[PDB]
């Protein structure tokens, strides 16, 4: 007969493994969803119902129930709604003294401890504690685990990450008016300050009165930041698809558009609040 | 169930995912804040006949036998996203969630 | 500079096409999406852009109006940034009223049909002129094409294959014996209706469900109101209510096919709904 | 604007969609009621560094280039459906819509 990597929920056999087996052969792993069918028949029969029919039909389960049944780590199998074995999470929750709240690297809460261990299995692989109690907005009383330390990202919440502290040993100019000698020392100064400094322009900074001081390169556009004195070079190449309040106390009609206003004038401008200035 | 995860101790011919760790800091992405690592697997093996083939468009073609097609290769059917923290190209701290870094499952097509 | 095919919704350049080669190289087909970059880059800088930063910036255009545009065939190039717009000769058609595309929808026109043909469904053309119908009364099928209906009575005009190779036999639920499943697709085809296959074999004058014995995982099914049985697989799951022709209701259509596969008795749907 | 569509008459080396008609009684198929035949194109071409690569993980690998993984293959990224009228396995006249017949697109994976 044929081997087939499951049963459909229609009950049908999909996704051709092996032909030319007995069912002794086909089933004799622990795998959960193999399945066989006794016919053996030509080439364009099989093709007429995996393709035409929902899948062969007489599709008989290796696995009837849970008996047999290898789930792999960290998983153990049940009996579902329709009465057919499953593989579920059964993560060891037994060695977890913290019984509090969790942040998962997702930047999500989780209930608990399990519960993350639980949605890592379920869903996301990569799921981790990054730290003890409720995610947080800002840095203020986030006390990272070991030598992890916090930062912030575009919205306000708070991580604990591990800074990339040793650069091998392309100058950049920061907004902070600091010449930073490559992008990892500029990136490691971010690290420790917990929150984005940004990239003015390439190469040294320039003790720059106006724009008309800052040659800007990389098809960049000179934005002057009139409230610290300081030209910024950006890009100026976005296309736009909720009104803001701008740093000038204008109303624009989108985030986008303010930056658009700042491209033309070459003045930058930052979100003050949400909505009309007035 | 749609598919065939393998390890270091398979002796598998067919389609199949195996895993695979990738270290940013080995690859030269710099920009990256978190994670340093995850795992990406990889799909590797045989395509014959119509073993693991979702698409009837694949066989329908290799019977064909038109000028230029390859056979089908063992390639991913679904991937899946990651979350990341990095520095974006103004040197600001991002995150975002990046599609198609993890192979959840591989076919032939 | 990079050669990419397209400029995204953000305005930035995607889908790496080829790299270190000059604007007029790149931009030197008649590719309407085609966009091009100056600077070269190191790997590294080029997949963070694409990747995490909406793709390569300062992205530019090949083609920004229509001049140069090759849009192939069956489109013309329009302003909207340029577009290829479909535009199939229409001043050729006699047919002014309604059709009905083989997809089985009816369009305002041939004309309507040919556009969806170019923009949506390449496989697309009229099977028979005026609106798509219902049951085959009235559908006169054009050239050597003759009318049948799906599961869903609704009406197609199709090329019944009317040659057949002359071990295999079969009994259709007509209670007639074919002698193959040509013969028997043939006859359907004719028929302009399903009749369906009820077993294999010749067919016997069984007087219950005992006289047949169904072959390969199928059981028998007795049809109560015509007195003939069928041999069903009996094998598929369930995963809106009906009104059975026991006059009962069933949560499902499959969940009533499980109670004809349990019982023996074939049943099929009165009505969707609640009896 | 997503991939390349090629003729005979095109020197394309990369990764491309091309025409292909599929005749079902040449086939054998002849559950098959309509349509006789149909374009399935099909994608033939080389795959190299990152072009036509939608998604990253795809150089990641070859980065890391562990046992088994071959280059990048040339395969389809958007396959559609054709509108059929067949018979079923009980030989009805069935109207159906059958999904990944076409490839719409071709792409490096």
């Amino acid at each position: 007969g044929n081997c087939w990597l499951r049963q459909a929920k229609n009950g049908r056999c999909q996704v051709l493994y092996k032909t030319e087996l007995s069912k002794e052969e086909c089933c004799s792993t622990g795998r959960l969803s193999t399945s066989w069918t006794e016919e053996d028949v030509n080439d364009n029969t099989l093709f007429k119902w995996m393709i035409f029919n929902g899948g062969a039909p007489n599709c008989i389960p290796c696995k009837e129930t849970c008996e047999n049944v290898d789930c792999g780590p960290g998983k153990k199998c049940r009996m579902n709604k329709k009465n057919k074995p499953r593989c579920v999470c059964a993560p060891d929750c037994s060695n977890i003294t913290w019984k509090g709240p969790v942040c998962g690297l997702d930047g999500k809460t989780y209930r608990n401890e399990c519960a993350l261990l639980k949605a890592r299995c379920k869903e996301q692989p990569e799921l981790e504690v990054q730290y003890q109690g409720r995610c947080k907005k800002t840095c203020r009383d986030v006390f990272c685990p070991g030598s992890s330390t916090c930062v912030v990202d575009q919205t306000n919440n708070a991580y604990c990450v591990t800074c990339n502290r040793i650069c091998p040993e392309q100058y950049l100019c920061g907004n902070d008016g600091v010449t930073y000698s490559s992008a990892c020392h500029l990136r490691k100064a971010t690290c420790l300050l917990g929150r984005s400094i940004g990239l003015a322009y390439e190469g040294k900074c320039i003790k720059a009165k106006s724009c008309e001081d800052i040659q800007c390169t990389g098809g960049k556009k000179c934005l002057w930041d009139f409230k610290v004195g300081r030209g910024r070079c950006s890009l100026c190449d976005e296309l736009c698809p909720e009104p803001v309040c701008a740093s000038d106390n204008a109303t624009y009609a989108s985030e986008c558009a303010m930056k658009e206003a700042a491209c033309s004038s070459g003045v930058l401008l930052e979100v003050k609040h949400s909505g009309s200035c007035n | 169930d749609f598919g065939l995860d393998c390890d270091e101790h398979s002796t598998e011919s067919r389609c199949c995912r195996y895993p695979l760790t990738v270290d940013f800091e080995a690859f030269g992405w710099d920009w990256i804040i978190a994670p340093k690592r995850y795992k990406a697997n990889y799909c590797s093996g045989e395509c014959e006949f119509v073993f693991l083939q979702k698409y009837p468009h694949t066989h329908l073609v290799h019977q064909a036998n038109p000028r230029g097609s390859a056979g089908p290769c063992c390639t991913p059917t679904k991937m899946s996203p990651i979350n990341m923290l990095y520095f974006n190209g103004k040197e600001q701290i991002i995150y975002g969630k990046i599609p198609a870094m993890v192979v959840d499952r591989c076919g032939c097509s």
